């Protein structure tokens, strides 16, 4: 079963360099080209370069040669990315992807995607999240049903991983995407249960940030 | 390098309905193999791309045949005979013809769903927050649609604009609706020194803005 597990998200300052992985598994990996595709928020797509692991040749956009650099592990079976001279400009999502064009066929096989690496590329130091219970007090619903919240705020960098009751809770859930001001970032979440669930049982919000090796677990109370 | 131009950069269309998006590039994608390498992709939101369609018209695997692709030289189209729920996203032709390889734009599809109505609800600084001489008052707009949307803060009647932090959640391919979260933060300080705190959101559903509201006394 093809799968391409990608790194970490990696906060890294800029001027220095990164290397993102990409270990594969399920195919011959000397048989198959594997690209390295760039997203950065704003829906664009961009094409880095390839590489054949079989015989470690390797074809680049002008636009990166320089930039980056491709190279692959037959033992392990990973291919590999190393980008240098970071600047804000290049923080974004990186994709390795395993396309699938058989060249002396000129051909297709299925395409499988690497799940993405994030990467942040800022000299803000790394912030742990203030997390705060939102209880009604006027905006609710109230009868029938009740909607709650959470508020994580001033943490960096990016990701944070929010559940509720473990993520037992997932209907009417709704977790706000992260928005940065000043170097910190701030997320919200609300639920909607019934008003029979809520304050009867518990309804706590799990909140985790591992830059900062935090884990937190707020409890919603009236 | 060539260009490739997508259109429209967005459409809004109904379950049931067909669509179709285009794709133009500024040279000819026919290579001397006499093949063209153009292929469309999807990219459904929180998940990496995916092929729908390769060599202009061929179907991945896995893949409905609601898509269809066509053209030639220059002009290409996507064609789904039928919307679902699950096509919302955002669709790319690449060419490979030319080195180096070229994305078009993306187009966002869109599911048209009839007009909801938000469901608001306000909520005061937590006893925490206030703890560290800060207080967000937070107001959240859940399940509407269309997505645009406008809400003011008023704080003692009067409108505040700075110190709001707005997140706008995107379509839900559940119920084709999106949400949003507005936080006004504010000092301690400043805000045990007013009264009533309101959200409103104007939205097409109504002429009369929803508004919620909460007055701080004691208790
Ligand atoms: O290399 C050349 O100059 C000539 N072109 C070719 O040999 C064929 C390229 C075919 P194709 O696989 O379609 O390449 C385009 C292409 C490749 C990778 C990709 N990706 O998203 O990973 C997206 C698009």
């Amino acid at each position: 079963e093809v799968k391409l597990q990608e790194s970490g998200a990696e906060l890294v300052r800029p001027g220095a360099s990164v290397k993102l992985s990409c270990k594969t598994s399920g195919y011959i990996f000397t048989s198959y080209w594997i690209h390295w595709v760039k997203q950065r928020a704003a829906a664009g797509l961009e094409w880095i370069a390839r590489i054949y692991p079989g015989t470690g040749s390797s074809y680049y956009n002008v636009k990166f040669k320089g930039k980056a650099t491709l190279t692959a592990d037959k033992s392990s079976s990973t291919a590999y990315m190393q980008l240098s001279s970071l600047k804000s400009d290049d923080s974004a999502v990186y994709f390795c992807v395993r396309w699938g064009f058989i060249p002396v066929r000129e051909d297709y096989v299925l395409d499988y995607w690497g799940q993405g690496t994030l990467v942040t590329v800022s000299s803000a130091k790394t912030t742990a999240p203030s997390v705060y219970p939102l209880a009604p007090v006027c905006g609710d619903t109230t009868g029938s049903s009740v909607t709650l919240g959470c508020l994580v705020k001033g943490y960096f960098p990016e990701p944070v991983t929010l559940t509720w009751n473990s993520g037992s809770l997932s209907s009417g859930v709704h977790t706000f995407p992260a928005v940065l001001q000043s170097d910190l970032y701030t997320l919200s979440s609300s639920v909607t249960v019934t008003s029979s669930t809520w304050p009867s049982q518990s309804i706590t919000c799990n909140v985790a940030h591992p830059a900062s090796s935090t884990k937190v677990d707020k409890k919603i109370e009236p | 390098d060539i260009v490739m131009t997508q259109s429209p950069l967005t459409l809004s269309v109904t379950i049931g309905q067909p669509a179709s998006i285009s794709c133009k590039s500024s040279q000819s994608l026919l290579y001397s193999n006499g093949k063209t390498y153009l292929s469309w992709l999807l990219q459904r939101p929180g998940q990496s791309p995916k092929r729908l369609i390769y060599l202009v018209s061929k179907l991945d695997s896995g893949v409905p045949d609601r898509f269809t692709g066509s053209g030639s030289g220059t002009d290409f189209t996507l064609k789904i005979s039928r919307v679902e729920a699950a096509d919302l996203g955002l669709y790319y032709c690449v060419q490979g013809t030319h080195f180096p390889y070229t994305f078009g734009g993306g187009t966002k599809l869109e599911i048209l769903r009839a007009d909801a109505a938000p469901t608001v609800s306000i909520f005061p600084p937590s006893s925490e927050q206030l703890t560290s001489g800060g207080a967000s008052v937070v107001c959240f707009l859940n399940n509407f649609y269309p997505k645009d949307i406008n809400v003011k803060w008023k704080i003692d009647g009067s409108e505040r604009q700075n110190g709001v932090l707005n997140s706008w959640t995107d379509q839900d391919s559940k119920d084709s609706t999106y949400s949003m979260s507005s936080t006004l933060t504010l000092t301690k300080d400043e805000y045990e020194r007013h009264n009533s705190y309101t959200c409103e959101a104007t939205h097409k559903t109504s002429t009369s803005p929803i508004v919620k509201s909460f007055n701080r006394n004691e208790c």
